[PDB]
């Protein structure tokens, strides 16, 4: 029934003033792509900045389980775009946001399925 | 110059031709840094520059292509160089990582340990090897051949390689070996390039451009070695970013290189005449499984 929970670690570490995990791998690209979150190469736009997906997952870097009952990563072995201004926090940015399931943006940064 | 709009320098071919002997490595701009690109790493940027030059090359691409990276964890706990190859390899290319110290990596499978203790069943297409030991930069003692990881470098080159693969292999002033150097010529073409980012460094990647399992050229790899510290003495390089900023063509092209199994009594001229022009692969496409030797021990007493 005890299981750690380290996205709410992290979340209130961060709350408290902590400074976010640092060293991950951001990529050159042409910053002319797609801008989905989470692609197989990199795909920042103008706005993003893509990063190899391993280093921006927060189980992937503290060495723990991931909460899929697979253990399966969403991001190991592939590239997440994440908007400039929130770059500098990419795990941050990842644990508290959602991707949209029909176009593939990150919903609120790039998702209009729910205009109109 | 147009020099410091390529990725980097590859050794001209009249420098491979000299017989020297071997000399301190002295680099007219030692200890600067060129301005990379806003919160680039280096590490990024040296892969990418290595993979640009690499795309000027015959490289066979098939399908279900395999390479493997070792040497691949930072300081940082993470595998930058990983993440360029797996964005520059096509889609679904299986790549295999290792280092010694663990890591978190995007590799689809990471070995921890000393390279010696991986095993693979399969050939590869493309090796590439950073591995390094910065105690090796010690300028009081003799610069002789190394061996150490070399050594099973030049073993898993010889036995684990498909024909027609290539390889990059990072080495220094201080960290190369003579028999990989005589490695080289058993490739249909060879080079030490060495990146424009890095190029205040002894630094170089050993490339051998299509594997023919034969020597073609007989290479003395002390001499080599002495001809390439020669090269870099008499000829510095100025640092430069610039290739960074243009990503269009960056994309390792998908050949569909062909891919067959062959025994050593078919490897004609013909044959080897593909395998010297990056258009074909010859190895078994069966899975790809890969191993750790690990090592029982009970301290209890
Ligand atoms: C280890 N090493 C070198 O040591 C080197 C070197 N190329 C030229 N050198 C120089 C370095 N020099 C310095 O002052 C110095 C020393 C340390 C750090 C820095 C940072 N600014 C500068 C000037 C010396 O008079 C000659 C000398 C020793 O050869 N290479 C490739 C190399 O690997
Ligand atoms: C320059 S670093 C790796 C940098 C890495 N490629 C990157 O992308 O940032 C050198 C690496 O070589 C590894 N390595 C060095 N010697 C090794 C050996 N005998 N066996 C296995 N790995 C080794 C080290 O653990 C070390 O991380
Ligand atoms: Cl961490
Ligand atoms: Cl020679
Ligand atoms: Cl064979
Ligand atoms: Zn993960
Ligand atoms: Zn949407």
């Amino acid at each position: 029934a005890f299981a750690v929970d380290a996205a709410k670690a992290y979340k209130d570490y961060l709350a408290s003033g902590g400074q976010p995990i640092t060293n991950c791998v951001k990529m050159l690209c042409t910053h002319t792509g797609t801008g989905q979150a989470i692609t197989v190469t990199p795909e920042a736009n103008m706005d993003q900045e893509s990063f190899g997906g391993a280093s921006c997952c927060l189980y992937c870097r503290c060495h723990i389980d991931h909460p899929n009952p697979k253990g399966f990563c969403d991001l190991k072995g592939k590239y997440v775009q994440i908007p400039t201004t929130c770059a500098n926090d990419p795990v941050g940015f990842t644990l508290k946001n959602t991707v949209c399931t029909v176009c593939g943006m990150w919903k609120g940064y790039g998702c209009s399925c729910d205009q109109l | 110059s147009s020099q410091a709009w390529q990725p980097g320098v590859a050794m001209p071919n009249l420098y491979k031709m000299q017989r020297m002997l071997l000399e301190k490595c002295d680099l007219q701009n030692y200890g600067d840094s060129a301005t990379l690109p806003k919160g680039i790493m280096m590490n990024v940027a040296k892969y990418t520059q290595l993979c640009q030059y690499l795309n000027t090359l015959t490289l066979a691409v098939p399908y279900n292509m395999r390479v493997i990276h070792f040497g691949a964890g930072s300081d940082k706990g993470v595998a930058p160089g990983t993440a360029v190859l797996r964005q520059w390899l096509p889609t679904g290319t299986l790549l295999v990582d290792s280092d010694l110290n663990d890591f978190v990596s995007d590799a689809d499978s990471t070995l921890i340990g000393d390279c010696a203790t991986v095993h693979t069943a399969n050939k590869w297409d493309l090796i590439i090897s950073d591995m390094y030991d910065p105690k090796t930069k010690n300028v009081t003692k003799e610069n002789d051949s190394k061996e150490g990881f070399f050594t099973y470098i030049c073993g898993f080159i010889q036995q684990k390689l498909a024909l027609g693969g290539s390889v990059a292999i990072k080495i220094t002033e201080h960290s190369w070996n003579a028999d990989l150097y005589k490695l080289m010529g058993h490739f249909a073409w060879w080079t030490a390039f060495v990146t424009n980012v890095n190029a205040s460094s002894s630094e170089a990647f050993l490339i051998g451009c299509n594997y023919l399992g034969k020597p073609r050229e007989q290479i003395d790899g002390y001499v080599m070695h002495a001809n390439y510290i020669f090269w870099r003495n008499t000829n510095p390089i100025q640092l430069s970013s610039y290739s960074l900023f243009d990503m269009s063509k960056f994309p390792l092209k998908l050949r569909g290189t062909a891919v067959m199994s062959l025994k050593e009594g078919q490897i004609n001229d013909m044959i080897l005449s593909l395998l010297s022009k990056g258009r074909l692969i010859i190895r078994e496409n069966n899975r790809v499984v890969i191993s750790s030797d690990v090592l029982v021990n009970n301290e209890n007493l």
